[PDB]
């Protein structure tokens, strides 16, 4: 994931 | 880079309206936009601003300038930025949370297909899911948290929905809490067009995918002006003017314009360059912009026709047949 959204990934 | 210019789709009452002056007024609050013709252009500063308490989760830094919203949302619009692909980069795809997937819901997706144009869902009105309390202006992930758990239960059961519906259309979507790669799966964002609940999520993604992955469309290339017309009209001590889009180059004052008409290409040159008054003159506007346009006979311009700078009327010339091409393929 080079966006770095993927960071949000369990919320 | 200049400034993505984005869209905003869906089904008539499901909250485009709203969420894109909720948008604005959360920008013009965190300092705030910038004031263009048909367009209002939040600063990467300002996303930075309201995108602060993501800063630990997620990388928050911007390499685009900024973000372009279209102010008209629909269909209509969006056919009008249509090109030989479209203008849009990227689209904001609204859906009412409660309702689902509406008849215009469905259209929009065919034409975003038809044009890739790349695109997320806002899944609005999540303050109408029975047993919401508001936290306002909050990030989804936080406001989500402090609601009850029986608030939750309902709204994976109608983004379950609506990505039942997308994965029927040929899209793979998730909640965007739940995609590993966001290339390949459309995000589902849950927002509040109401109380901002979700913007800040709804801005970092959209700045967060155009940024990451449409650099080459998104480079600026110094040369004349390409743009787009979106309405023609008739404005008191200018005669017909153009609200256009330019997408890349500098559009000035005396410059020379080839534009599309029902009679054929129209060759004229700029009068004059207007936007909102902080209408005031300015001398020139770089892409991404939203500008009004007085120049003679504009007329019988055609809404959505392009839009070409030329450096001479030999060139302008050059220009004419294109011009009359691209509108032949927009009829
Ligand atoms: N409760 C609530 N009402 C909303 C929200 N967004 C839009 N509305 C209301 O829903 C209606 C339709 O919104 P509008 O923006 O006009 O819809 P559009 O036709 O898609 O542009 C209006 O009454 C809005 O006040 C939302 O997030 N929450």
């Amino acid at each position: 994931d080079l966006s770095g959204l993927s960071g949000m990934f369990g919320f | 880079l200049r400034q993505p210019i984005v869209v905003v789709l869906g089904h008539v009452d499901h909250g485009k309206t709203t969420l894109l002056d909720k948008i604005r007024r959360t920008a013009v609050a965190a300092k705030g936009i910038t004031q263009h013709i048909g367009a209002s252009i939040v600063p990467a500063d300002v996303i930075e601003k309201i995108a602060e308490p993501l800063k630990k989760v997620i990388p928050v830094k911007l390499v685009i300038p900024g973000l372009l919203f279209i102010d008209t949302p629909g269909h209509e619009l969006f056919s009008n930025l249509r090109r030989r692909g479209s203008v849009a980069d990227f689209a904001i795809l609204v859906v009412d949370i409660m309702e689902g997937f509406k008849p215009q819901t469905y259209e929009a997706l065919e034409l975003l297909k038809e044009r890739r144009v790349p695109f997320l869902i806002a899944a609005n009105k999540i303050d109408r899911i029975p047993g919401w309390k508001p936290n306002p202006d909050a990030p989804f992930i936080e406001t989500i948290r402090r609601q009850d758990p029986k608030v939750r239960e309902i709204l994976e059961q109608r983004v379950y929905e609506i990505v039942g519906k997308m994965y029927e259309a040929g899209l793979p979507a998730e909640l965007f809490t739940r995609i590993k790669d966001f290339r390949r799966k459309i995000a589902i964002v849950p927002v509040s067009a109401r109380t901002g609940e979700g913007i800040p999520e709804l801005l970092a993604v959209l700045a967060g995918l155009t940024q990451t992955y449409l650099k080459e469309r998104l480079r600026y290339a110094e040369g004349p002006a390409k743009g787009v017309v979106l309405e023609v009209k008739e404005m008191q001590g200018f005669g017909t003017v153009v609200d256009a889009v330019i997408y890349d180059g500098v559009l000035k004052k005396e410059d020379i314009i080839v534009v599309g008409g029902r009679e054929g290409p129209i060759v004229t040159r700029v009068r004059a360059l207007l936007m909102p008054a902080p209408f005031v003159q300015v001398d020139r506007v770089y892409a991404a912009a939203g500008v009004r346009i007085a120049a003679p006979g504009l007329d019988d311009v055609i809404a959505g026709s392009p839009i070409y700078a030329a450096e001479s009327e030999e060139e302008a010339r050059k220009l004419m047949e294109a011009v009359q091409r691209e509108i032949e393929e927009l009829r």
